[PDB]
Formats: structure tokens, sequence, C-alpha cells
């Protein structure tokens, strides 16, 4: 099981099926009909996320990875 | 040529103990679990109990070695405090010298 | 990089402490690597740490990186006090070293837990004399 | 004493060393001198140059301690100085413009002045004479006095009267009292200065 | 006046601002802030006969946020993390009065560690037999909750029949302060009532009534350990506590119309080191899976500015009597042994 | 308290190293202590105390 593993792997994790919906919902939002899996979670955003997640989960929490996964959720919640 | 007979009483006690230790290690082993079943371990409970009573390690003393002191001895050399003090106190035990600090 | 600074040791009770004082800094004190007011939540240990810079009017002018370990949280404070006092010493005049020597910032405090005796209670507490 | 009897006691004030040179005494001059050859003792972990320092509050605080708990004496001793400060700000707010200009609000001030109200001039020797002992009137020195003031500020707080009331609450409505020429422990000292000036003709038998 | 500013709108404070105290009104005090505060800023408010409150620039960080909230899109969870007493109960406050003042629905948790420890009355929930309800702590959110949005009260009308007794049961139509009086009237009804006032307000946001706001301080508690014990001395688990299962339901971002803003502490939390201040140390791993996505904000010690202009809030009010305290050589102290940590400043001047 | 993965772990390691493979109780857990030391009676410091 998850709880087992060593290492965080962000493939069906919470992370990715909590980002999943969170963009699903949005483009609901904007009335856009584009829910294809693949492209939404082949964003360089998504990208950039996912990297941010996986070294707070795998590497020593400091101040500076907070502040990148915060940088990376902004860009995907389009809070500015 | 013991110091005395309470002296040659513990050494019977050692020796006897040590005769029985294998068979005594055998039986008890048979009794401190919960896997065999309780009437095997009854059994086992009465053949130990019949065992001389001289058997039991409990019953050793470890007396001093020169004068057969029960009480007071430092085991690591087997004497008596006043034994040992009497060695030391001359310079005779190798290491060993009045503590300051 | 570049940056003058002097390291010295301190020792009170148990504790040892080594202090880096940078001659130029904000103010900033680092303890095993924690900020001083995290590392130190007594107020009199913090008490302490001031009062070397506070004495020759340098609070805020330089920064510390101190190491301490053994003894408690006075004895710790204690150790870095006269560590970081000692290293100050480069970046201070003369006449600063001297008055700093004779507010007792510069001595190894000698004070140090006395040996319980045997047939005592402590070191100097007796057992209860009974005349009777 | 793990210090040598050639170790001094250090001297922590800020201005004292700052002092210029031209206004030092030729005695003063030699008294410098001389301190640069002799061996300190380090600075205790108590006192420093802060400028907030109070050796009157501090020597009260350690007297308030128990079995060397200085972080909870130091507690109670900030707690009752906020306490007094806390009262005599509602005291100013509810008053009058007139009133308000003779309410303090300095803790500090209040606390000096507190203990300052509670000091007895005089004392009481038990002296024994023909075989009787006579509580005989005596000048107290100065330190002595400064103690029993707060040996029975603290004694009054501790007492066993309080019931479930915090050590800051009590001796901070106590200080202001005392502040006030009020409470107990006023008392005490009105009725020591009573019992010797009733046993003045007694004062005789002191030998000093 | 040079540490106070004459803007008491929290939706007109800027980077203009930052460093200056603004007065929350008596009536807002009441209304906004019947609980929530920090106990020690109370006593401020108490002596100094007002309360004021520095404009900073984590509150204007979320301020701005909240300005330009997608109201379409699901609702955001907000952190505010930092080190003990740096002020991230305060920035959330300032947060919690600009949404009041929006006529926001407000649902205020002052301390969520309250819910996890020091029950005395653990009773066995009705609704679900596998959940402990906890009436004494329910009811006093409810009473408060009542003040604070008594206005939409009567407005927000419940959407299904709920029941309560045999005897009984709140009919669909009435108005949400029916559910928050039940609760409150009947204390044993309490939890069940706040369990709807959430389920209600949730359901009700998304449909675009009103905007609703989820204020969560000490959120860290809700996917931790409690110290509350069965009859048997077993450990119970933050999820077997009606009251909190309900509150992590909020938490999600399955809804919309409105934002929830967190704020992190380690004040009152269970089986958590001193120094432990960053989100995933505090909230765990199943807390941070829980809110991730979110956005943390860190709250900083006081900058040079800051700590200039609470030193001279304090010396306006003459809070600072002690006569060192005004000069230089007395604020270099001062900052020396807090660092300029906001709480360590406010303890330390209490009894200067 | 374990997973099935962690429990099988422990199981393999523990067959690995030659320790006990069978879930055993701390009461029965005493006949592996009595087996892998001498006993108090054939310890030479015993028997041979006395010269
Ligand atoms: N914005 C502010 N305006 C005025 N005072 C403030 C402000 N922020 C902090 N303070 C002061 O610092 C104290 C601590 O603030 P607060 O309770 O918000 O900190 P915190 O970070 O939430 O603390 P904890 O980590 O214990 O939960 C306040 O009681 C107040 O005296
Ligand atoms: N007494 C009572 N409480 C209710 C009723 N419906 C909902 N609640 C409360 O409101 C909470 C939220 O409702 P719901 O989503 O149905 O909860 P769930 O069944 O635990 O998922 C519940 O956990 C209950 O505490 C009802 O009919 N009666
Ligand atoms: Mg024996
Ligand atoms: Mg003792
Ligand atoms: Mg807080």
């Amino acid at each position: 099981t998850e709880a087992d593993m060593e290492e965080y792997i962000w493939e069906n994790s919470s992370s990715e099926r909590n980002i999943l919906e969170t963009l699903l919902q949005m483009k609901a939002a904007e009335k856009n009909m584009e829910i294809n899996k693949e492209e939404l979670l082949g964003t360089k955003e998504i990208e950039e996320y996912k990297k941010s997640v996986v070294s707070l989960k795998n590497e020593e929490e400091n101040e500076n990875s907070i502040s990148q996964y915060k940088e990376s959720v902004k860009r995907l919640l389009n809070v500015t | 040529h013991y110091v005395d007979w309470r002296m040659w009483r513990d050494v019977k006690r050692r020796k006897m103990a040590y005769e029985y230790a294998d068979e005594r290690l055998r039986i008890n082993s048979l009794r401190k679990n919960t896997i065999l079943p309780k009437i095997l371990q009854d059994v086992a409970d009465e053949e130990i109990a019949a065992l001389p009573r001289d058997s039991c390690p409990v019953r050793i003393r470890n007396r001093c070695v020169m004068t057969s002191r029960p009480r007071g001895v430092k085991r690591r050399w087997r004497l008596s405090r006043i034994v040992f003090r009497h060695l030391a106190d001359h310079g005779q035990l190798s290491g060993i010298q009045r503590a300051t600090w | 990089q570049g940056m003058a600074f002097s390291k010295s040791e301190g020792k009170r009770k148990t504790a040892k402490a080594e202090a880096i004082v940078y001659k130029h800094g904000s103010g900033r004190i680092k303890v095993n690597g924690i900020d001083y007011q995290l590392y130190f939540p007594i107020t009199q240990d913090r008490e302490q740490l001031m009062f070397p810079f506070h004495f020759v009017d340098r609070l805020g002018k330089h920064d510390v990186t101190c190491t301490v370990s053994g003894g408690g949280r006075s004895a710790q404070a204690g150790a870095i006090r006269l560590a970081m006092a000692k290293a100050l010493c480069s970046f201070v005049t003369e006449d600063e070293v001297e008055w700093m020597r004779q507010a007792g910032l510069l001595t190894t405090d000698p004070r140090v837990r006395e040996r319980k005796k045997p047939g005592q209670e402590g070191a100097r507490r007796k057992f209860t004399w009974k005349k009777r | 004493s793990r210090y040598s009897p050639e170790f001094k006691d250090p001297l922590i004030d800020k201005e004292y060393y700052r002092k210029p040179v031209e206004e030092l005494t030729e005695e003063e001059k030699y008294v410098r001198e001389l301190k640069k050859t002799q061996l300190i003792k380090a600075a205790p972990a108590g006192k420093t140059s802060s400028v907030f320092e109070d050796p009157v509050i501090s020597k009260f605080t350690n007297m308030m301690m128990i079995g060397g708990n200085k972080v909870l004496a130091r507690s109670l001793m900030i707690q009752t100085l906020e306490a007094v400060k806390r009262k005599q700000f509602e005291k100013y707010h509810a008053a009058s413009a007139e009133e308000q200009a003779t309410i303090e609000r300095n803790p500090y001030t209040i606390f000096h002045q507190a203990l300052k109200n509670c000091e007895p001039m005089i004392g009481l020797v038990p002296i024994l004479k023909g075989g009787r002992f006579y509580q005989v009137p005596v000048p107290l020195p100065d330190r002595r006095r400064r103690f029993l003031a707060m040996k029975w500020m603290i004694t009054e707080c501790r007492d066993k009267k309080h019931q479930r009331t915090l050590m800051p609450e009590k001796l901070s409505h106590k200080l202001l009292e005392a502040f006030h020429n009020q409470g107990p422990v006023i008392k005490r000292k009105h009725d020591l200065h009573k019992m010797a000036e009733a046993n003045r003709a007694l004062a005789h038998y002191r030998w000093w | 006046a040079i540490s106070r500013t004459n803007e008491n709108d929290p939706a007109k404070h800027g980077d203009q601002h930052e460093g200056q105290h603004y007065n929350i009104s008596p009536q807002d005090l009441e209304t906004v802030f019947p609980h929530g505060l920090p106990p020690r800023f109370v006593m401020q408010v108490k002596t100094f006969s007002e309360a004021c409150l520095m404009v900073r620039k984590p509150a204007l960080e979320l301020l701005h946020y909240l300005k330009n909230t997608s109201f379409a899109y699901p609702a955001i969870r907000y952190l505010l993390y930092g080190e003990k007493g740096t002020g991230k109960t305060l920035s959330l406050c300032h947060v919690i009065h600009f949404c009041a003042k929006q006529d926001w629905l407000i649902l205020h948790i002052p301390d969520a560690h309250l819910w996890v420890k020091n029950c005395r009355d653990l009773l066995q929930s009705s609704y679900n037999k596998q959940r402990f309800d906890q009436p004494l702590e329910a009811s006093t959110w409810l009473k408060n909750f009542k003040t604070t949005n008594e206005r939409f009260l009567n407005q927000i009308k419940v959407q299904e029949k709920y029941v309560w007794n045999k005897r009984e049961s709140t009919e669909k139509g009435s108005p949400l302060g029916e559910v928050v009086e039940q609760g409150i009237t009947r204390v044993r009804n309490a939890t069940d009532a706040v369990g709807i006032v959430l389920k209600e307000l949730k359901r009700q946001s998304s449909l675009g009534m009103f905007h609703l706001l989820v204020a969560v301080d000490g959120i860290n508690a809700l996917w931790g350990r409690t110290t509350l014990k069965r009859e048997d001395k077993s450990p119970i688990a933050p999820e077997e506590l009606a009251l909190v299962h309900n509150l992590r339901k909020m938490m999600k971002n399955d809804w919309h119309g409105g934002a929830i803003v967190s704020a992190l502490s380690q004040t009152g939390s269970l089986f958590k080191p001193r120094k432990a201040y960053l989100p995933q140390e505090l909230l765990g791993k199943e807390g941070f899976d829980a809110l991730d996505p979110f956005i943390p904000i860190l709250v900083s010690n006081y900058n040079p500015k800051e700590f200039e202009s609470c030193i001279q809030y304090y010396l306006e009010n003459n809070w600072l009597q002690h006569e060192k305290a005004p000069t230089e050589e007395g604020k270099k102290e001062l900052l020396f042994l807090s660092n300029a940590n906001p709480s360590l400043l406010e303890r330390h001047c209490a009894y200067l | 308290s374990l997973s099935e993965y962690a429990f099988r772990m422990s199981r393999l390691s523990a067959r690995l190293f030659g320790e006990v493979t069978r879930p055993t109780n701390s009461k029965s857990m005493k006949v592996v202590k009595l087996f892998s030391e001498l006993p108090l009676a054939k310890k030479k410091e015993t028997y041979d105390w006395y010269p």
C-alpha cells in the first residue's frame, strides 16, 4: 500500500486526484467541455505542481519548498 | 580444609547444581510456555520438584572465598570487604588505589 | 566571502559553547542553527545573551553563529555569553576590553557542582544528629 | 568559595566606565588603575547592564522563589506588575480629569513606595535579664528594615486566609493597599511601633 | 497618531497602510468578534478602551486574494502559517472583519483544539451511534454564530425536514434561526444543529444565496490526535467526533461561492513539539492531503517599520510606564529580547 | 497494527535471520531465552567460585 512505500509517488496519489477534480470543476465553471484527463495533466503548470508536491513529501520541509508549492498552486488555480 | 562447615555446604550445593543444571533446564522449559498441554506441564511441575533440594540454584550463596563471610562480598574478586581492603591497603591488588576527588 | 569574524570558546558548568562573532551584522544570533529566541524561550537566558553586546553599546551591529552542548538551559546561556564576549573583544577598543573584564564578562565561572560525601546527605547537608 | 580571596566583585555600571577621565579625583584614578591588576569574578547570571534592571524587584523575586524555581518566581513577579498596571489603568479611565492627575500608573513606582510604607523604623530585640526575657526597643539597620518589609509582604500573601486566590492577584492587591497606607502589612508595622513605644522604659536594658 | 491610520474600512487597506493601526468600532467588536480574538489581545482592548489592529502584509495579501475571488470556481483554501506568536490569529481576524463588512456569512471557528481536548461530557450521538457528540462545545459555538450572523438567520431557510426527537422536528422552509435556536435551547441537540447549519450553508452558498467565509483557526487539530478517551480509556480519533467530522467536510473544495481561510497554531496542539510551525509538520500527512491544493501565506516577526509603529502605539496609550522605555536604548533592548516577535513584545511590554 | 505487506516482510526477514517465525507470546519466548544462554549453575563463575 501507499503507507508501505518509502518514496512518495505522485501518480495515483491524493494530490493528483484532488488537483484533477479541482481543474474539472474550474472548466465546468467556464463552460468548457475539454475534460480530457491527459491534456489537463500534461500541462507545464501541472509539471511544476507535481515537482513541488514531490519535494515536500520526499525532502525536508523548509520555507523555500513551501514558497515553491505556493507559486505552483497559485498558477493552477488562477490566483494572482 | 574449607574455611568452615558453611562454606563446605555451599561447595556441595554448587557441585550438585552443576550436575543437575541440564536436566533442570530441560524440564523447566516444558513449564515456561503456554504451548504445551497443561496436563503435561503439571507432570513437569512434579518432576522438577522431586529433584534434590540442593540442586536448586537459588540456594547457592556467594561467600568470601578466603573467610566464608556471606555478606559484604565483592563479586569481581569474590572477597569480603575486610579481606579485599587488607589486600588493597597493602598494595597487593593491581591497579586498585584509594579514591580521592 | 571575505567577512571578518572571530571565534572563541566558553565553558559554564558542563556546558561548552563555541561562538563565531562577525564584525558586521544585523544582530542575528543562531544557537545550534536555531534563532536565539526560539532556542532560549526563557527571558533570563536571552538577557544573558544581551549583556555582552549591551555593555559595549553594540546591540544590532554583529551576527553570531554559536554551537553549545551539555549543561542545562542556564549553563548553556552562560557558556554562550562567555564565548561571545571573548570573541567580541576583537572588534572593540583596548579600553573597552578592560571594562568588559572588570564587569565579569571575560572570566570563566569556576563554580561547579560539589561532590556528595559518604556518610552525609549531600555535599554539605549532614544526616539528622541525635544527641540521645 | 571556589574563588580565591584575591578575586574582586564585578562592577556592572555602564556609566561608571564611560565617566570622563578629567572629572575623576586622584583617589578615583588610583582605584581604576588598581582594578586593572586585580582578578575579577564572573558576573552572576542575575544582574546585567539592562536599563530595565531593578535590584529591589530582583531581591523580592528571589525571596518568593521556592526550591530554585526562578522561572516560576519571575513569572509571578511580572504577572503582579502587570496586574497592578491594569488595575491602575482601569481606575484612571473611570476617574475624572482632576482625579486622574493623582492616580499613579507606574507599577514600579507603586511597588517601591508600597514597600517603603511597610518598613519599620524601630525594632524589638529579646534580652535575657534576671532569667526573664524582655522585648527591648532597638534601632534597626537599613538593610534589616528593607528586608522585613519584603518578608512581611510575602508572608502575608502566603497566609491561608486567602482562599484559592492566585499570588499575582493577592500580591497586587496588597501592594496597592500598602501604597495607600492601608492593609494588614501596614498594620504589622504599626503594631511593632506600638509595642516598642510601650516598652520604651526597657530601652536601657540594651548595652549597645 | 504616527502609528495610526484614519481608514477604518478593511476594504480600503493597501500597502500605504502597512504598519499603521486601524480602529475596530465597538459595535463591530461585539458583532463580528464575540469570539476569536486572542485572549491577551482582548485584555489590551479592555485596558486601552479601544481595539486597534496593525495593517500587515499577510492580511493585505489575503485581502487582495479575497477581493478577486471567482465565486464560480471552487472555494480556495488559504492557510496562514508561521512561528509561534507572529500574528496568525489576528491576521485571520482582520480578514474576517473585511468579509463581515461586505455582508458575507461568517463561519468562524475560533480554536479547533478545544474540540479535541478537555471534554467533560462526551455523549454518544443519536444520529450515528459510532460517533460522539460534544454538547457544551457545540452550544457555545452556536450562541456566537447566532450573534455574528443574526441578520441572515431569518433569510436563510432550511431545505429539508430534520427530526430532533419523536415529538419535535424542524420543517422544510423554516428559517435557519430555528435550527440554531433548538441547539442553543436543547443542548443535547446542539451537535446535530451545528452539523445541519454546516450542511445547509455549504449547499446554499453554491446556489448563490450568499458568500460564505469558513474561518478555522487551529485547523491542524482536525487531522491529528485527541486526548479524549472512551469509557475503557481507549483513545478516540478525531474522525469519531461528530463535530469534527462535519467541519472536515467544510474544508473540502467541492463547493463554491466563498473562501476557506485557515490558520495553523502549535499553541494548544496535541502531540506536537514546541517549535513545529510548517504546514506539513503541523498538519501531518492526512492533514496536508485534505487541504492540498492550498495557498500557504507566511506570517513573520515584525519588520523594522512595524516594530516602531507597535512601540509608538503603546507609547501613545501610555502603556510603557518605565522611564527608560521611551528612550532609544530601551527600544533596542525591547527589540533584542523579543527579536521583533509580536507576541513576545506584547508580553514584555505588559509589565514594563 | 501492521499491513499484510509489512507483516509478511517481517516474517521473511525473521526466517532469513534465524529468529522465531511462528507467532509467540512473551511467556513462551522464555523457552528461546533459556536455550540461548548457559544456565547460571553451568557458568564457570558459579561452579568454580571457590578455589
Ligand atoms: N496585527 C496585529 N495588530 C496588533 N497586535 C498584533 C498584531 N499581530 C500580532 N499582534 C500582537 O501579537 C500577539 C499575538 O498575536 P496572535 O495571537 O494573532 O498570534 P499567533 O501567531 O496566532 O499565535 P499562536 O502561534 O500562539 O497561535 C497579539 O496578542 C498582539 O498583542
Ligand atoms: N438530529 C438530526 N441531525 C441531522 C439530521 N440530518 C442531518 N443531521 C446532522 O447534520 C449532519 C450533516 O448531515 P449529513 O450530511 O446527512 O451527515 P452524514 O450522514 O454523517 O454524512 C449529520 O452528521 C448530523 O449530525 C436529522 O434529520 N436529524
Ligand atoms: Mg541468594
Ligand atoms: Mg539537598
Ligand atoms: Mg493564533
